[PDB]
C-alpha cells in the first residue's frame, strides 16, 4: 500500500493512521519522514 | 566683529549674527555655542 | 499605603516640574546637534582648505 | 459594527488604555489655543530655520531635529516621519503642509508676543497633531524604520495606495500587533523587516524567524492563495503585503490550535454549508474529514 | 448587604510649560579694531560665556538633585512615624493574644 | 479533573538598528593663506568641533539617564495601585475572619 | 501663581484689592492647583484659554472627559438662579 507522505497532501486513511499513532500533523510527519529516508524524493511509503 | 566685516567688504548688507541665541525659558543655555555658529560662518564667507 | 502614593505621585510632579526636564534635554540635544551639524561643515571646509 | 465594537473594546482592555486614551490619538478634533508649549515649538523652528534655501535641502528634512527638540523624547527620524505622516494628512480646519507652516512663520510670527494672526489657530492644531502622530510611534511601540516605512508607504500594510496612512482604531491596533510580530521574531527581527523592505521576505526565511517549519509556511500560503480573501492572497504578495502575511499567519494559528495541518483546514472550510450547495460533500468525505 | 469599598483611584500631576520670548538683538557698534582682532576678541568672549554656560548648567543640575535628595528624607522620615505606630499596635495585639 | 494553568511565558525585545551613511564630501576651497596659518585656523576650528562633540555626547546620555528616571516614577507609582487594592482585600480578609 | 497675584480679579478678589492672603483664600488656591492637576495633561491648553477670555464651555468639556451638553446646561442653569457671585455668560468661564 503507497502512503502519500507529503508535506503538502491529503492521503489514504493510512496516512490518519500514522497520524494517530504518532500524534503528529502532516508537516512534522514530512519532516519524519525526511528523517527516516533523505533519499525519498517523493512522498512514498512501501507500508511494510 | 560682524559691523568691521562689514566695513572690510563694501557689503553693509551682511547680516550674519541674528537673534536669538539666548532663550528666555531656558537658562540661556546653548547662547555662547549658538554665537560660536554665528562667528564661524561669518569666518567662512569672510575666508571665502 | 495612601501615604506612600501621595508620596510618589508627588515625587513624580518633582520630576515634572524641576527645572531640569525630559522637554529641557530633548531640546537642548536638539539644537545642539543642529548647531553640531553646521559646524562640522564649516570646520571640514577649513580643513580643506 | 457589533464585531468593530467588541474587537476594540476587548483590545483596549487588553491593552489597559481607557477610550478616552485612544480618543486623543484617533480623532481629528485639535483643540486650537496658544499653549506654551506650542509657542516653544515655534520659537525653535523659528530662529532654527531662519536662514532656509528650498534647493539646499529638504524643508522637512532640516526641521526634523527642531521640532523633535519640542516634543518629549522623540528622535530625529521620528520627528521627520512624524513630518511627513503630517503632510499626507493635512491637519488643520486650513489644510496644512510643512511649507504652509513655514510660510506661515517666517512669514506672520513674532517671538514672546502674545497677541498673532488668527490664522495661527489653524497652525495650533498643526502642532498638537504632530504631538498625536508621535504618541502613536511611542503608544504602538513600532520599530522606529517600521514606524517609518508605515507613513512613507502604508501601501504593504493594506492600505488604498492612494490614500495617507490609516489614523483609525483598526490601524492603530494593526500597528501594535505588527510591533508585537517583530518582537516575536527577536533577535532574527532585523532581518526579517530588512527582507520587508524589497521582496526579499519570503516564507522559510519568515521560517527562521519564528522557528515553524518552512513547509508549514509555505504550506499556509498556498492556502490562502487557493481561497479567496477579502484581501485577496497572491504569489506575487503574499509576503511583501502585511495582510496577507496576517492571513497566513492566521492559517497557521488555526490549523495549530487543531492539531492539524493546513490540508485539514481546507476540508473543514469546504464543509460550509452554503458553499457546498454546488457540490454536495460525501459522507465518505465527511468520515475523512472526522478523521 | 456587605459594603464593599470600590477601587483605589490614581493620582494625576500637571505638565506645564513657562514660555519667554526675545526681541531681541542690540544695536551693533563700529569697532576701530581690524577684523580678524575683533573676530579674535569675540571668539574670546563667546568661549567666555559658553564656560560660564556649562557651568551654570552643572549649578542647576546639582541643585536639582539635592532637592530631590531632600524630599527623599523628608518624606522617609515621615513614614517611620506611622510604622512605629503600627508596631505599637502588634505588640498590643501580642498582650491581647 | 484538575485543570493546570502551565508555565507562565517569557517576553521578547525587539534588537533594531538604523543605517545612514554621507556622500560626503564638500568642494575644497583655495584660501589665499599660507599653509601654517590655515593648518592651525582648521586646527582650532576642529577644536571647537570636538568640544561641541562632548558637550553634544554628555547632553544625550544625560537625556537618556532623564527618561530611565521618568519610566521609574511612573511605572511604581501604577504598581502603588494594585498593592493598595491588596491592602483592601486583606482588611476585607480580617473582617471575615 | 503670577496670574493669581497679578489679576487677583480673575479669582473672585474686589479687584481694586490686594490678592488674597486669607486661610479661605489659601484653599481657594489649593482647590484650584487640585482641580488643574485633575485637568492633568490638558492643563497647559486649559490655563491657556483661561489666560483669554478663550475659555468655554464644550471646552472644558474636552479636559475633564465630561459630556459637554452637561457643561453648558450647568452654565445656563448657574446663570438663572441668584448667586452671591452672580454667573453671566460674560464671566460664566473667565472668572474662576
Amino acid at each position: 500500500e503507497e502512503i502519500d507522505l507529503n508535506s503538502g497532501s491529503t492521503g489514504d486513511w493510512r496516512k490518519t493512521i500514522l497520524k494517530r499513532a504518532f500524534n503528529i500533523d502532516d508537516v512534522s510527519l514530512f519532516r519524519l519522514l525526511k528523517i527516516t529516508d533523505h533519499d525519498n524524493k517523493d512522498g512514498k511509503i512501501k507500508n511494510n | 566683529a560682524e559691523q568691521a566685516y562689514r566695513w572690510e567688504l563694501n557689503d553693509d548688507s551682511a547680516r550674519f549674527i541674528k537673534p536669538g541665541a539666548w532663550q528666555g525659558t531656558y537658562a540661556g543655555l546653548l547662547a555662547g555655542e549658538t554665537l560660536m555658529l554665528s562667528l564661524a560662518q561669518m569666518e567662512d564667507a569672510h575666508l571665502k | 499605603l495612601k501615604t506612600q502614593q501621595e508620596q510618589t505621585q508627588s515625587q513624580l510632579a518633582f520630576l515634572q516640574r524641576k527645572f531640569s526636564n525630559q522637554a529641557l534635554y530633548n531640546w537642548l540635544r536638539g539644537r545642539l546637534a543642529a548647531i553640531y551639524f553646521q559646524f562640522y561643515d564649516l570646520a571640514v571646509a577649513r580643513c580643506l582648505m | 459594527l457589533i464585531r468593530k465594537l467588541n474587537t476594540i473594546t476587548s483590545w483596549l482592555h487588553t491593552q489597559k488604555w481607557s477610550v478616552f486614551q485612544l480618543f486623543i490619538m484617533t480623532s481629528t478634533s485639535y483643540n486650537k489655543t496658544l499653549t506654551p508649549e506650542i509657542k516653544n515649538l515655534l520659537d525653535t523652528v523659528y530662529h532654527g530655520l531662519q536662514g532656509f534655501d528650498k534647493d539646499k535641502a529638504d524643508l522637512l528634512h532640516v526641521m526634523a531635529p527642531y521640532i523633535a527638540a519640542t516634543l518629549q523624547l522623540s528622535s530625529e527620524n521620528v520627528a521627520h516621519s512624524v513630518l511627513l505622516w503630517a503632510d499626507k494628512l493635512q491637519p488643520g480646519d486650513g489644510a496644512m503642509t510643512a511649507e504652509k507652516f513655514w510660510d506661515w512663520l517666517n512669514t506672520k510670527y513674532t517671538p514672546g508676543s502674545s497677541e498673532a494672526v488668527e490664522t495661527q489657530e489653524h497652525i495650533v492644531q498643526y502642532c498638537q497633531a504632530l504631538a498625536q502622530l508621535e504618541m502613536v510611534y511611542h503608544s504602538t511601540g513600532i520599530n522606529e524604520n517600521a514606524f517609518r516605512l508605515f507613513v512613507t508607504k502604508p501601501e504593504m500594510f493594506g492600505a488604498a495606495t492612494g490614500a495617507a496612512p490609516a489614523h483609525d482604531a483598526l490601524s492603530l491596533i494593526m500597528l501594535t500587533r505588527f510591533a508585537d510580530w517583530v518582537n516575536a521574531l527577536g533577535e532574527k527581527a532585523s532581518s526579517v523587516l530588512a527582507a520587508f523592505e524589497a521582496n526579499s521576505l519570503t516564507a522559510e526565511q519568515l521560517a527562521d524567524a519564528m522557528n515553524l517549519d518552512a513547509n508549514l509556511l509555505l504550506q499556509a500560503s498556498i492556502q490562502a492563495q487557493n481561497h479567496q480573501h477579502l484581501p485577496p492572497v497572491t504569489p506575487e504578495n503574499a509576503f511583501s503585503c502585511w495582510t496577507s502575511i496576517n492571513t497566513i499567519l492566521q492559517w497557521v494559528n488555526v490549523a495549530q490550535q487543531l492539531n492539524v495541518a493546513p490540508q485539514g483546514v481546507s476540508a473543514l472550510v469546504g464543509l460550509d454549508y452554503i458553499q457546498s450547495m454546488k457540490e454536495t460533500p460525501t459522507y465518505a468525505q465527511w468520515e475523512n474529514a472526522a478523521g | 448587604i456587605y459594603a464593599t469599598p470600590a477601587d483605589p483611584k490614581a493620582l494625576l500631576s500637571a505638565a506645564v510649560a513657562t514660555s519667554q520670548g526675545g526681541g531681541k538683538l542690540p544695536e551693533s557698534f563700529m569697532s576701530l579694531w581690524r577684523f580678524p582682532h575683533m573676530l579674535e576678541n569675540a571668539r574670546g568672549m563667546v568661549s567666555q560665556l559658553t564656560q560660564f554656560g556649562s557651568t551654570l548648567q552643572n549649578i542647576i543640575e546639582r541643585q536639582d538633585a539635592e532637592a530631590l535628595n531632600a524630599l527623599l528624607q523628608n518624606q522617609a522620615a515621615e513614614l517611620i512615624l506611622t510604622n512605629l505606630s503600627i508596631q505599637d499596635k502588634t505588640i498590643e495585639e501580642l498582650d491581647a493574644e
